[PDB]
C-alpha cells in the first residue's frame, strides 16, 4: 500500500516534491509502527530549527566552520542530546576531511551522545539532523538515504524508470477518468502517448484547441469515441478553462465504453479548473536536466534535411548554435547566478535562430558547395541572435553584456579550427573538445560519447552553483514539509508579545535647519527617517491590535481579519511591506530585518542629533539597511557636487575597498559596510577568481572623483550592485580591476555581483 | 452617519453649520414637562405629579442613553423622539379613561417605557437591567406608592377584553387568543401554536404597531420563531389582509415595482387596509431596500407612477374620492389624497434573520429602515417556552410511569418544574436539555472556528415530530406483540 | 458597398449609414477623411464642388492632385474614393520624384545656398523632404562604400561626412532666425534626421568598413530609390537587415519625429526582423519609454498609416472587430497600447482574434474568417502589442518581444536641443537629463507633476521658443541702438544655460506646491553650478495690479510684503497665459485662484488696452451633452452647447469681441469625460469638433482657463 500510493502520486508531481512525499510517507509509517518511539522532539527541531533567534555572543566562532556553521551546530545543541556536540566538534580531527568531503552522507560521523543503542532510523534521523547543520547541500541525499532505510532501498527505484504508460491506460484507470499530460513549457507529451497507440495499434484522434471548430471537432471526436471505444487526443487543451469545465460536467454523466480512452496534453498553468484536476489521472514530463540531453532533444527537433544543405559547414553552424541554446537553458535552472530572472529561452527562440542561420547562409554561399570560415556572417548572427533573438526579453543589461559574451565566444572564425575549446577548465585541468567532424552524424555521435558527468563549469558557472542549487532545493524541502504539518490563538499571542519585545520601541524624528535643508544628504536622511518612524509606529499599533484581541478586548475587523489571516498562515503582510523585499521572505526574518533597519535608523539619528550635517557624512551606513539605497548615493554624489561646485553629469564614481580599520575618511570618501561579493574575492582593490561563495567586503568607500574622459583600462571590469540574492533590483554599478593573467570574459560568464545583503 | 457623503470643501466654504444636537437633560425636563402638563390637565386629582413624572422621564431616559451606547449595538439610539413617542403613548392610553388612581398611570409609564427602552433589547442581561431601572425610578421618584399593585411584573395592556386600552391579566388574555386561535384554525391556517408568554407579549406589540397609523415594523429574531405566523394571525385579528410578495430567482426588480404598485392601489385607492409582509430572503438587491426606505419615510415613493401606470392610478383615485364623498379634479389634490389613504392604510412589517453586523449592514444602505421603523427581539423560545411547547406537543402518547422514582439530584434545567417530576414532566425537562445542549455545542464549534449551522426551533418542532413518529410506531409494533 | 473601398471599415456603422445619407454632399464627408486617414482632415475642393484639387491636413499644409479626378464622372461613392486614393499614391511618388532629384542637385556639393535650400524646403512637404534627405544620403554612402570596394582604398566618406556637416550647420544657422511655424517643423524634422546620418556615418567611418555588402552597413536603414521603374508604388525601396519593404506613400501630414536612440534602432531592427519572418512583435516595458511611438515611427518611417488602440474602460469590440477586419483588408498597420489593462475575457477574446490573424498571415508565407467573412490577408499587414510588465499564451509562440527598460534620455535631450539650435547641446543635454532624474525622486510625490520623458520634451521645446524670443528682442533692440545685424554674432555671445534655467522656472516651478521651491532650487544649483535667473518683473504690470487690487479692495505685496506670495502666482499665471492657450489653476478651495484671474483681467484690460470678457462655465453643474451640445437623431440639427455657444458666438465676431480678450474659465471639478472633446482644443491643434461635424478653429485671444480644486481624478493626458 505505501509503495503504490507513491508510485501513483509522484506520477504526476514534480520531481523536486517526489522526495517531499517520500518524507510524509516516512513519518507515516515511523508513527505507523510501535517499536522505535516517536521522535517528536527530533523532527520538531529538524522542520523548526531557523526560527530559534541566537545572539553575536553565543557564537564561538570555532576553528574550521562557518559563521552560518556556527550558528547550525549551536542550535542543533541546544537540543539535550547533542549537548556535548560542540565539544566533540572540537576534540575530533577527523571532522575537518569529512566536512569538505564530496558525498558527507555515505559516511556520516557518529556524534550525537546517548545512553543506550539506536534503532537504525534514529540513526538515520541523527544523521538527518547533523547533515541539515554541517552540509545542508546533501540534504536532498540524505533524505533520499533516510527512506531508503526507512521504507526500503528499492522505494523511488520506479521513478527513475521511464513511465510505463502502457499498463497505466490499459488498466488500473477507469474509461471515465481522462488520463491528463501536464507538461513544463518548452516539452511536449503527445509523442509518448502517440508511440504507445501505435504500438497497441490503436487509432485515435488528435485535435488540436484553437477556436469554435476544434471545440466542435473534440466533441464529435469525444461522441464518436465513447460508443466506438476508441481514443481521443487534444492538444494545449488549457487555453480554455470555461470549455474545460464543461468537459468536466459533460464526462461526469457520461458511461464510457471499456476500451474508450480520453488524453488531455496540457500546461500547468493556474487557469486550469480544479474540478478536472480532482476527477483525472494527472501526468507530469518534465525535460531531462542535461545539457546532453538539451543537444539531443534539439538534434532531433530539427530535421535531419534541414541541416544537411549545399554548404557543408552549415551543420558546424547548427551544432554551434545548438551548443549556444542548450547551455543558456541548462543556464536557466541556476536562476539567482545564470541570470537574474528565468527568462523564457522556449523552442521559439531556437527556431528563429535556426531561420536566421538558414537565411544569412543561405546569403552569403549562393549554392556553393563550400564556404571559408572568414566569409561566414559571424557579425550578422552575433548581432541578431545578440539584439533581436535571444534579447528580446532581456531586460536588464547586465544579462545583455552576459549575451554578448557567449556569442562573441562561441560564434568567430577561430571555431572552425581542431582545437576550439566550447569550455574553459571544466575540470581541474580538462576541458571540453570541440568537435572535427564536418558532417551532423559526428556532432550527434560526439554528443552521445559526452562525458554525462556535467559540472556546473561545463556551462560557465563556478562548480559551486550545484551546491547553492541543492541548498535552495533543500530548503525548499524544508519548507514544503512544515506547510504539510483555539489553540493558535495562544501561539499568534506568544508570537505578537515576542515581536513587541523584540522590535524597537519608538524612533526619534531629525530636526529640521535651514542648513540642514541645504545639505542633500540631511534630506534624504531625514525622508528615510519619516518613513522608517511611519512604518514602524504602524507595525507597533498593528501588533498591539493584535496582542490585545488574543486577550479578546477587541473584537476582529474586517482589515484585522485579513492581517490576522496572514499572519497565522504566514504570509508577509502587505500594509507592512512598503519597501522593497525579496519575494518569497517570510514574516520572522521579515521582522528581523526590521529590527535591524531600526536599529541603523536610531543610531543614525543619534549621531545627527549629536552633531550635524557634518558628522552626518561620516556614518559606515550600510546599503542593504537603507530603504532605498539609490538615493543615498545619489545624495552622496549631490554631497559632494555642492561641496566642490562641481556639475553632478561630470562625476563618476571609484571604488576603494579596504579594511574597517584602515579607512581614510577623506572628504569626498564615503564609508559603506555590508556589501557582499558573490563568485570573487577582492585584495588591495583587485578582483580574483574563486570557489568561494560570498566573500564579505569589509568596508566599501565611495569616492566621487570627475570624469577624467579616458578610456578604460582593458584590466577593470563593471560589476553590478543587487539589493538582494535574487538580484531583482539594481542600485548602481561599480568599477573594479582584475588581477593579472584573469579573463574579464570569465568574470563575466560566472555571473560575479556585489550583493547590498 | 451610513448613507452620507461628505460635501464638497469648495460648498462648505459658502454655507457655514450649525450643529444642532440632542436636547439637554434641563432641557428635556422643560420640553417634556410643558407637554406632560398638557396632558395631565385631562384627569385632575394627579395634576400634582406632572413634575416628578417628567422628573422619572427625563432621568430613565438619560441612563439608558448613558449606558446603551451605539457602539454595542447599531440600533442603541435613543432621541428626543423616544420620549415623545412615550408622551403621545400616555396620552392615548389616558384619552378615553376618565379616573384613575397613582398606581395605573405608573403602570401605564412602565407598560409605556418597556414599549419603548427594553422592546428593541437584544440580550437578556440588558432587559432585566431596564426593569431594575425602572422599578429603582419609579421606587425614588415616586415613593408613596403601592409596589406590587402599580408594577406587577406581567404588565400587558390590550383592548381586545374591553372596549378600553386597560390592563389584561395574561390569563385572561391566554383564553382570549386561545379561542381567537380556535377560529384561525377553523378559518385560516390549521398549524398547531402553543401560547407561551412571549407570544402574549409579541402579539401586543404587533397590535399596538398595526392600530397605529403608519405603522411600520422591523422583525428581527431567530428563523422559524414565528415572526411570520404572528404576524398573520395579527392581521387576520386586526382585520387586515396579509401580502408577501412571492420571490424567486427571476423575480427583477421590475416584478417587485408591479407588486409595490398592485399594493400601493389596493392600499390607496379601495380603502383597503394591507399588512405588507417583507423577507430578508425576499430581498435579492438593495434596490428592493431603498425603494422601501423610500416609501415608509416619504409614504409614497414617486418611481412606482408613470405613464399608462400614472394615468390609470389617476383614474382609480377619481372613482375612490366619488364612492368616498370627495369631489378632486385635478391629479395633485388626488395624488395627495391617495398618499394620505396610502399612509393610513399602509402597514408594512418586514422580518430580519439575527445578525449584528449584518444589521449594520442593513442600516448602512437603508437610513429611514433603521429610523422610522420600530425594532422588536423576538429572539428565540426561552427554556420556559421550550418547556410549553414540550409539555403541549407530547401530551397524546402515554408519556406516564408508575414506576418512576424521583431522583434525589435533578439537573432542574426548566426553574418552575415541579419538585416531584411527573414521567412527562422529567422528560419535557430532558427535551429542553437536549434542545439547550445543541446550542451549547454549536456556541463550543463557534468558538474553535468551525463552520457551524445555528439552531432554530423550527429543529426543535422537527425533534417533537420525529418523536411521535418512533414512539407511535414502535410501541404500536411491541403492543401487538404484547 | 462595405467590401469595396475597404478604408471605411474603421468608420462606425452608424457613420457608415451617415456618409451613405450624405453621399451627394462632399462638404460633410471631413469628420470620416479626419477618421480614416493618418494625418488627413479635409479635401481640397473647388467652388463647385465636382473635382476634387488635392488634400490638406491639420496643420494646414496641403497636396495638390496633379490629374484631379472629377466626381461627377464617378458619381459612385466608393469609385471616386478609390480613385482619390490611387491618384494621392501617385502624386505623393511624383513629388517624392521630384524632390529626390532636387536634393541629389543640391547633394554632393561643397558649398550650400541657404535660400535654394528653404525653397526646396518649402516647395514640398515634411514627410516629403525628409524622405528625400534620407534616399540622397543612402544612395551617397552607398555609392562611397562601393567607391571604396577595391580594399583600402581612398575615403569619399570623408566628403559624405563633411556634406551633412555643412548641410547640418545651415540648417542650424536657419533654423536660429524667425520662420514660419510649418517650416519649423519640417526644419526640426530635417535636423534630427540629419544629426541621426552623421552618427550613422561617423560610426561607418569609425569601423572601416569596406563592403557594400558587410553586416555594418546592412543593420543601417538604406532607401533604394528606382526611378525608371513603371509601378509607382513600388518605386521606392525601404530595407534593413533582410527585411526589405516597399513604401506606404500615404499623407502623414506632420507629425513629431522621434530622435533614433541606439535602443531606437534596436527596436527598428527586432520589429522589421519579426516582420520577415512574418510575425508581430510585442515591446513590452513600463510605462513612459516610447514603446507605441516607436511603432508608429516605424510605420511613419514605411509610410504605413498606424491605429493605436487605447486599451482602457473606453475599449469597445463591435467596433474593434471591424475596424480590424478593416485593417486586415487595407494592411495597414495597428500598435495596441497597454494589453495587460483589460479585462481577462476581454484579453482573451481580443487575443483569440489577434492570433487567428497572425496565423493567416504566417500562412500568407489567403484569407482568415473575420466576423464570418473570409478576409483577404495583405501582406502589408502588421500588428503590435505592448505589455506593462505577460503575453497571452496563445500568442507567445506568435509574437516577438523586446525590452522598453529605458529610453536614451541623454541623446534624446542632445538631438531636441540641437534641433532648437541651441549650442553646446551634448552639455546642455547630459546637465538636464539628470536633473530631471533628481526631480523624479527627490522632490516630494504629487499627483500632478509630471517629471516624465514628455516633460523634458516640452520644457526644452519651450526653451528654445525662449531663445528664439530673446533673439528677436536683442534684434529690434540692435535696430533701435545701431545697424549691426547678424544673427550669428548675438547667437554665441548670448548665453545659454541661463535659458534652460528660465525655461525649467518657467514652466515648472508653477506646479510646485509651497515647499518644493527651495527643493528646486538647489537642484538647479546642484546641476547648474554658479548659473542664475532672476525673471524680469512687469513693472507696468506690477502697477495696474495695485491699483485694480486697490479698486477691488484687494491687498497687495511684493515678495516678502504681505501678498507678495499671491502676487507671484499671479505673475506666473500671466506668463502661463502668454505662452500657452490652456490652463489650470489648481489648489484647495481658498486659495484664491478666481479673482487672481479676475485680477489679472482686469489689470491686462486696463494696461494693454484690450477689453476683457469671462465666461464662468461649471462643468459638472449641467450634463456633458448640455455642455457640448445634442445631436438630433432625425434631423441631426446642431443645438449648440453652452461651451459651444460661446465659442460659436466668439468666433462670429458680431460685436468685435476677437479684438477683445476672451477667458473661458472653466469653474468646477475635472474628470475624463467632458475633457475628452476639450483634449483636441488644449493641443497645438487648436481646433474644436461637433458630434454634427463641423470644425471650430479658436481664435488666439481666447484663453480656455480650468479652476479646479484638486487632480484627484484628472488624467495624465
Ligand atoms: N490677495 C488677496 N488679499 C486678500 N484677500 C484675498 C486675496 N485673494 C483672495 N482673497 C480672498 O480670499 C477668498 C478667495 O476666494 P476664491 O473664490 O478666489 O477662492 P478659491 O480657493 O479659488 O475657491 P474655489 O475652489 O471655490 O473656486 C475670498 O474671500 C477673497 O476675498
Ligand atoms: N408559538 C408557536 N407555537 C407553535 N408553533 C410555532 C410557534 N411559532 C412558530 N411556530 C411554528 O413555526 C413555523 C413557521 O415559523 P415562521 O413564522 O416562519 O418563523 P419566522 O417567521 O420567525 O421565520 C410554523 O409551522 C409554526 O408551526
Ligand atoms: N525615441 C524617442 N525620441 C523622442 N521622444 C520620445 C522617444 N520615445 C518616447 N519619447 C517621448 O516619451 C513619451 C512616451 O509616451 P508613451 O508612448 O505614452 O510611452 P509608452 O510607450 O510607455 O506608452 C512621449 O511623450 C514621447 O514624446
Amino acid at each position: 500500500l505505501f509503495q503504490v500510493a507513491f508510485n501513483r502520486v509522484a506520477r504526476g508531481m514534480l520531481h523536486q516534491d517526489h522526495i517531499t512525499f517520500a518524507m510524509l510517507l516516512a513519518r507515516i509509517k515511523l508513527k505507523g509502527t510501535v517499536g522505535e518511539p516517536t521522535y517528536d522532539a527530533e523532527f520538531q527541531h529538524f522542520l523548526r530549527g531557523n526560527e530559534i533567534v541566537l545572539s553575536a555572543g553565543s557564537t564561538p566562532r570555532i576553528q574550521g566552520l562557518t559563521v552560518e556553521q556556527a550558528e547550525a551546530v549551536v542550535r542543533l545543541s541546544c537540543l539535550p542530546a547533542f549537548k556535548d556536540l560542540i565539544a566533540k566538534v572540537q576534540a575530533d580531527e577527523q571532522f575537518g576531511i569529512w566536512l569538505d568531503s564530496s558525498s558527507p552522507e555515505q559516511t556520516v560521523p557518529y556524534l550525537w551522545s546517548e545512553e543506550t543503542p539506536a534503532t537504525p532510523i534514529g540513526q538515520a534521523i541523527h544523521r538527518l539532523l547533523l547533515i541539515q547543520a554541517f552540509r545542508p547541500d546533501r540534504l536532498l541525499a540524505m533524505a533520499h538515504m533516510f527512506v531508503s532505510t526507512n521504507l526500503g532501498e528499492s522505494f523511488m527505484s520506479i521513478m527513475e524508470q521511464p513511465l510505463d504508460l502502457t499498463h497505466i491506460v490499459g488498466t488500473e484507470v477507469k474509461p471515465n477518468t481522462p488520463v491528463l499530460m501536464c507538461s513544463v513549457p518548452g516539452y511536449d507529451a503527445s509523442g509518448h502517448v502517440e508511440d504507445l497507440a501505435a504500438e497497441q495499434n490503436t487509432q485515435i484522434t488528435s485535435i488540436a484547441i484553437g477556436s469554435a471548430e476544434g471545440f466542435n471537432q473534440a466533441d464529435k471526436a469525444i461522441n464518436t469515441a465513447v460508443k466506438s471505444g476508441r481514443w481521443v487526443m487534444l492538444k494545449n487543451v488549457h487555453l480554455a478553462p470555461g470549455w474545460l469545465m464543461q468537459l468536466e460536467k459533460k464526462l461526469h454523466s457520461l458511461q464510457p465504453h471499456a476500451c474508450f480512452r480520453l488524453f488531455l496534453t496540457m500546461e500547468i498553468n493556474p487557469k486550469v479548473p480544479v474540478n478536472l484536476l480532482r476527477a483525472g489521472r494527472i501526468f507530469v514530463f518534465e525535460p531531462p536536466p542535461g545539457v546532453k540531453a538539451n543537444m539531443l532533444r534539439t538534434f532531433s527537433s530539427i530535421p535531419v534535411s534541414r541541416i544537411c544543405k549545399s554548404p557543408n559547414e552549415r551543420a558546424r553552424l547548427y551544432f554551434l548554435l545548438a551548443w549556444f541554446h542548450a547551455i543558456i537553458q541548462e543556464r536557466l535552472r541556476y536562476a539567482p547566478l545564470g541570470w537574474s530572472k528565468k527568462y523564457e529561452f522556449g523552442e521559439s527562440d531556437l527556431r528563429s535562430a535556426c531561420d536566421t542561420v538558414d537565411t544569412w547562409l543561405d546569403d552569403t554561399a549562393k549554392g556553393r558547395q563550400n564556404i571559408s570560415p572568414d566569409k561566414i556572417p559571424w557579425s550578422a548572427l552575433k548581432t541578431l541572435m545578440a539584439q533581436s533573438i535571444y534579447g528580446g526579453r532581456v531586460d536588464n543589461e547586465f544579462d545583455q553584456r552576459l549575451l554578448n559574451t557567449f556569442l562573441e565566444r562561441l560564434f568567430t572564425t577561430r571555431s572552425f579550427d581542431s582545437e576550439f575549446k566550447l569550455a574553459c577548465k571544466v575540470d581541474g585541468h580538462k576541458d571540453i573538445q570541440m568537435p572535427d567532424g564536418i558532417r551532423r552524424e559526428e556532432f550527434v555521435q560526439w554528443v552521445e560519447l559526452l562525458p554525462d558527468t556535467q559540472t556546473p563549469s561545463w556551462l560557465g558557472l563556478p562548480n559551486n552553483a550545484e551546491r547553492v542549487l541543492l541548498t535552495t532545493q533543500g530548503v525548499d524541502m524544508i519548507s514544503k514539509m512544515l506547510k504539510m504539518q483555539p489553540a493558535w490563538m495562544r501561539t499568534l499571542h506568544t508570537t505578537a508579545s515576542n515581536w513587541l519585545h523584540l522590535i524597537p520601541q519608538t524612533l526619534s524624528h531629525l530636526k529640521r535647519t535651514v542648513e540642514n535643508i541645504k545639505d542633500p544628504l540631511f534630506r534624504f536622511f531625514e525622508r528615510e527617517v519619516k518613513m522608517g518612524a511611519k512604518l514602524l509606529q504602524d507595525v507597533r499599533q498593528d501588533l498591539a491590535d493584535v496582542v490585545q484581541v488574543c486577550e479578546g478586548k477587541k473584537k476582529q475587523t474586517n482589515y484585522l481579519r485579513t492581517l490576522i489571516n496572514e499572519l497565522v498562515k504566514g504570509i508577509l503582510p502587505r500594509s507592512w511591506s512598503h519597501y522593497t523585499v525579496p519575494a518569497g521572505m517570510t514574516v520572522i526574518q521579515w521582522v528581523s530585518d526590521f529590527s535591524e533597519r531600526i536599529k541603523q535608523l536610531q543610531n543614525i539619528s543619534l549621531a545627527a542629533a549629536s552633531g550635524g550635517a557634518k558628522e552626518l557624512k561620516n556614518i559606515h551606513v550600510c546599503l542593504g539597511g537603507l530603504f532605498v539605497p539609490e538615493a543615498y548615493i545619489t545624495a552622496t554624489r549631490q554631497y559632494v557636487a555642492q561641496a566642490n561646485s562641481w556639475s553632478l553629469e561630470e562625476l563618476c564614481l571609484e571604488v576603494n575597498v579596504t579594511t574597517s580599520q584602515g579607512a581614510t575618511l577623506d572628504a569626498c570618501s564615503f564609508g559603506v559596510t555590508g556589501l557582499k561579493l558573490q563568485g570573487a574575492t577582492c585584495n588591495n582593490n583587485k578582483l580574483s577568481l574563486s570557489n568561494a561563495i560570498s566573500t564579505a567586503l569589509p568596508l566599501t568607500q565611495l569616492r566621487w572623483v570627475k570624469q577624467t574622459n579616458t578610456e578604460k583600462k582593458a584590466s577593470v571590469v563593471t560589476l553590478p550592485v543587487y539589493l538582494n540574492f535574487t538580484r531583482a533590483d539594481l542600485i548602481f554599478t561599480v568599477d573594479f580591476e582584475i588581477a593579472t593573467k584573469e579573463d574579464p570574459r570569465s568574470f563575466y560568464e560566472r555571473g560575479v555581483a556585489v550583493l547590498c545583503t | 452617519d451610513p448613507g452620507r457623503k461628505p460635501l464638497s470643501h469648495r460648498f462648505l466654504r459658502h454655507v457655514p453649520v450649525v450643529y444642532v444636537d440632542y436636547p439637554g437633560p434641563a432641557s428635556l425636563t422643560q420640553i417634556y414637562g410643558t407637554f406632560n402638563r398638557a396632558m395631565l390637565r385631562l384627569i385632575p386629582s394627579l395634576r400634582t405629579y406632572a413634575e416628578p413624572l417628567t422628573a422619572a422621564m427625563v432621568e430613565f431616559y438619560t441612563m439608558s442613553q448613558e449606558r446603551f451606547t451605539q457602539d454595542t449595538q447599531p440600533h442603541y439610539i435613543y432621541s428626543p423622539r423616544e420620549m415623545t413617542r412615550w408622551v403621545r403613548g400616555i396620552f392615548e392610553a389616558l384619552r378615553p379613561l376618565e379616573t384613575l388612581p397613582v398606581e395605573g398611570l405608573i403602570r401605564i409609564w412602565a407598560h409605556e417605557a418597556l414599549r419603548l427602552f427594553q422592546d428593541r433589547l437584544v440580550e437578556d442581561e440588558e432587559r432585566r437591567w431596564t426593569d431594575e431601572n425602572i422599578d429603582t425610578v419609579a421606587l425614588k421618584h415616586f415613593p408613596n406608592i403601592d409596589r406590587e399593585k402599580a408594577m406587577s411584573r406581567p404588565i400587558l395592556y390590550s383592548n381586545w377584553l374591553s372596549k378600553d386600552y386597560i390592563p389584561v391579566d395574561q390569563e385572561e388574555l391566554r383564553d382570549y387568543v386561545k379561542a381567537r386561535l380556535k377560529v384561525f384554525y377553523e378559518e385560516e391556517l390549521d398549524v398547531p401554536l402553543v401560547l407561551f408568554n412571549e407570544v402574549l407579549d409579541h402579539v401586543l406589540r404587533i397590535d399596538r404597531i398595526f392600530r397605529q397609523p403608519q405603522g411600520h415594523l422591523l422583525l428581527i429574531g431567530v428563523s422559524g420563531a414565528g415572526k411570520t405566523t404572528l404576524s398573520r394571525f395579527v392581521a387576520w385579528m386586526n382585520g387586515l389582509s396579509v401580502y408577501q410578495i412571492k420571490v424567486h430567482r427571476k423575480y427583477t426588480g421590475e416584478d417587485f415595482d408591479e407588486d409595490l404598485r398592485t399594493v400601493l392601489r389596493r392600499s390607496g385607492c379601495k380603502n383597503e387596509k394591507i399588512a405588507f409582509i417583507m423577507d430578508e430572503s425576499n430581498v435579492l438587491d438593495s434596490g428592493f431596500l431603498e425603494r422601501m426606505n423610500t416609501l415608509l419615510a416619504n409614504g409614497e415613493v414617486p418611481g412606482l407612477f408613470e405613464g399608462d401606470e400614472y394615468a390609470t392610478l389617476m383614474t382609480q383615485c377619481k372613482e375612490g374620492a366619488q364612492k368616498e364623498g370627495l369631489m378632486l379634479d385635478s391629479h395633485e389634490e388626488l395624488y395627495k389624497w391617495f398618499t394620505s389613504q396610502v399612509i393610513r392604510n399602509l402597514h408594512v412589517v418586514f422580518t430580519m434573520n439575527p445578525s449584528s453586523e449584518g444589521l449594520k449592514d442593513r442600516a448602512a444602505t437603508s437610513p429611514a429602515l433603521f429610523n422610522r421603523c420600530v425594532l422588536n427581539w423576538f429572539g428565540d423560545w426561552s427554556t420556559e417556552a421550550l418547556y410549553q411547547v414540550g409539555k403541549e406537543f407530547t401530551s397524546k402518547m402515554d408519556l406516564e410511569k408508575p414506576n418512576y422514582i424521583v431522583p434525589d439530584y435533578m439537573p432542574v434545567v426548566y426553574d418552575k418544574l415541579p419538585q416531584p417530576p411527573s414521567h412527562r414532566e422529567a422528560i419535557v425537562n430532558s427535551c429542553v436539555f437536549v434542545h439547550q445542549t445543541l446550542h451549547q455545542a454549536n456556541a463550543r464549534l463557534a468558538k474553535r472556528g468551525g463552520r457551524t449551522m445555528a439552531i432554530t426551533p423550527r429543529h426543535y418542532l422537527d425533534f417533537i415530530n420525529h418523536y411521535a413518529n418512533l414512539f407511535h410506531e414502535k410501541r404500536s409494533e411491541l403492543e401487538e406483540q404484547q | 458597398e462595405r467590401s469595396s473601398f475597404p478604408r471605411f471599415y474603421f468608420v462606425g456603422d452608424e457613420d457608415l449609414l451617415e456618409i451613405i445619407g450624405n453621399s451627394k454632399n462632399v462638404a460633410k464627408l471631413q469628420k470620416h477623411f479626419k477618421k480614416m486617414f493618418a494625418g488627413v482632415s479635409s479635401i481640397i475642393l473647388n467652388e463647385d464642388n465636382s473635382v476634387v484639387l488635392g488634400i490638406s491636413s491639420r496643420e494646414g499644409e496641403e497636396v495638390m492632385f496633379k490629374t484631379p479626378v472629377s466626381i461627377t464622372e464617378h458619381p459612385k461613392i466608393n469609385e471616386w474614393l478609390t480613385l482619390v486614393e490611387k491618384e494621392m499614391r501617385v502624386t505623393l511618388a511624383k513629388l517624392l520624384a521630384e524632390s529626390v532629384t532636387e536634393v541629389e542637385i543640391f547633394g554632393k556639393a561643397t558649398s550650400i545656398d541657404p535660400n535654394t535650400y528653404i525653397t526646396w524646403i518649402d516647395k514640398y512637404q515634411a514627410q516629403l523632404v525628409v524622405l528625400s534627405a534620407q534616399i540622397a544620403w543612402s544612395e551617397n554612402v552607398e555609392t562611397a562604400l562601393s567607391s571604396m570596394g577595391g580594399g583600402g582604398d581612398a575615403a569619399p566618406l570623408h566628403s559624405v561626412l563633411s556634406n551633412v556637416e555643412v548641410t547640418l550647420n545651415v540648417l542650424a544657422d536657419s533654423v536660429l532666425m524667425e520662420q514660419p511655424p510649418l517650416r519649423r517643423r519640417k526644419l526640426e524634422h530635417l535636423i534630427t534626421e540629419l544629426v541621426h546620418q552623421r552618427d550613422v556615418t561617423r560610426s561607418l567611418i569609425k569601423s572601416k568598413i569596406d563592403n557594400a555588402k558587410s553586416f555594418e552597413w546592412l543593420s543601417q536603414m538604406r532607401f533604394y530609390f528606382d526611378p525608371k521603374q513603371t509601378d509607382v508604388l513600388q518605386q521606392l525601396s525601404i530595407q534593413m537587415a533582410n527585411a526589405k519593404f516597399n513604401y506606404g506613400f500615404e499623407y502623414l501630414g506632420v507629425q513629431d519625429k522621434l530622435v533614433q536612440t541606439p535602443l531606437t534602432d534596436r527596436c527598428y531592427l527586432t520589429m522589421t526582423q519579426a516582420l520577415e519572418a512574418r510575425l508581430g512583435g510585442s515591446p513590452f516595458g513600463p510605462a513612459g519609454t516610447g514603446k507605441t511611438e516607436s511603432v508608429k515611427a516605424l510605420g511613419h518611417q514605411l509610410g504605413r498609416f498606424v491605429l493605436v488602440f487605447n486599451c482602457d474602460e473606453t475599449f469597445d469590440f463591435q467596433a474593434m472587430g471591424r475596424i480590424f477586419v478593416g485593417l486586415c483588408q487595407v494592411g495597414a498597420w495597428g500598435c495596441f497600447d497597454e494589453f495587460n489593462r483589460l479585462e481577462e475575457r476581454m484579453l482573451s477574446a481580443v487575443s483569440q482574434q489577434v492570433q487567428c490573424i497572425q496565423e493567416a498571415l504566417r500562412e500568407h508565407s489567403i484569407t482568415c474568417e473575420l466576423l464570418n467573412k473570409q478576409v483577404k490577408v495583405s501582406p502589408d499587414m502588421a500588428i503590435f502589442i505592448t505589455m506593462n510588465p505577460n503575453l497571452p499564451d496563445n500568442l507567445k509562440k506568435l509574437f516577438r518581444s523586446l525590452a522598453m527598460t529605458k529610453p536614451d534620455r541623454q541623446l534624446i535631450a542632445q538631438v531636441m536641443l540641437y534641433s532648437q539650435g541651441f549650442r553646446t547641446a551634448e552639455v546642455l543635454a547630459n546637465k538636464i537629463v539628470p536633473f530631471f532624474k533628481l526631480c523624479d525622486e527627490q522632490l516630494s510625490s504629487q499627483s500632478h507633476y509630471d517629471f516624465g520623458l514628455r516633460a523634458l520634451k516640452s520644457v526644452l521645446v519651450s526653451a528654445g521658443n525662449v531663445k528664439r524670443e530673446r533673439i528677436q528682442k536683442i534684434k529690434r533692440e540692435k535696430e533701435e541702438r545701431g545697424e549691426a545685424v547678424d544673427e550669428g554674432e548675438i547667437a554665441e555671445n548670448l548665453p545659454e544655460q541661463e535659458i534652460l534655467i528660465q525655461s525649467v522656472c518657467e514652466t515648472m516651478v508653477p506646479k510646485l506646491v509651497a515647499e518644493d521651491i527651495p527643493l528646486l532650487f538647489s537642484l538647479l544649483s546642484d546641476v547648474f553650478p554658479g548659473v542664475q535667473y532672476h525673471r524680469g518683473e512687469m513693472t507696468a504690470l506690477r502697477e495696474e495690479l495695485k491699483k485694480v487690487c486697490q479698486e477691488m479692495y484687494l491687498t497687495y505685496g511684493d515678495g516678502e510684503e504681505v501678498g507678495g506670495m499671491w502676487v507671484e502666482k499671479v505673475l506666473q499665471l500671466y506668463q502661463i497665459t502668454q505662452i500657452n492657450h490652456g490652463l489650470m489653476m489648481v489648489g484647495p478651495s481658498g486659495s484664491g485662484k478666481s479673482m487672481a484671474w479676475r485680477v489679472l483681467l482686469k489689470a491686462l484690460e486696463r494696461l494693454e488696452g484690450v477689453e476683457g470678457v469671462a465666461h464662468i462655465i461649471d462643468p459638472k453643474a449641467i450634463s456633458k451633452d448640455h455642455l457640448y451640445g445634442t445631436l438630433d437623431p432625425n434631423t441631426r440639427e446642431w443645438t449648440d452647447g453652452l461651451f459651444t455657444h460661446v465659442l460659436r458666438k466668439i468666433i462670429d465676431s458680431v460685436r468685435g469681441e476677437l479684438q477683445k480678450r476672451q477667458w473661458i474659465v472653466f469653474d468646477g471639478d475635472v474628470d475624463p469625460e467632458w475633457v475628452e472633446n476639450l483634449n483636441s482644443v488644449l493641443d497645438d491643434n487648436k481646433l474644436l469638433t461637433l458630434p454634427n461635424g463641423e470644425r471650430l478653429s479658436l481664435p488666439p485671444n481666447v484663453r480656455i482657463m480650468f479652476e479646479v480644486q484638486d487632480l484627484k481624478y484628472a488624467t495624465l493626458a
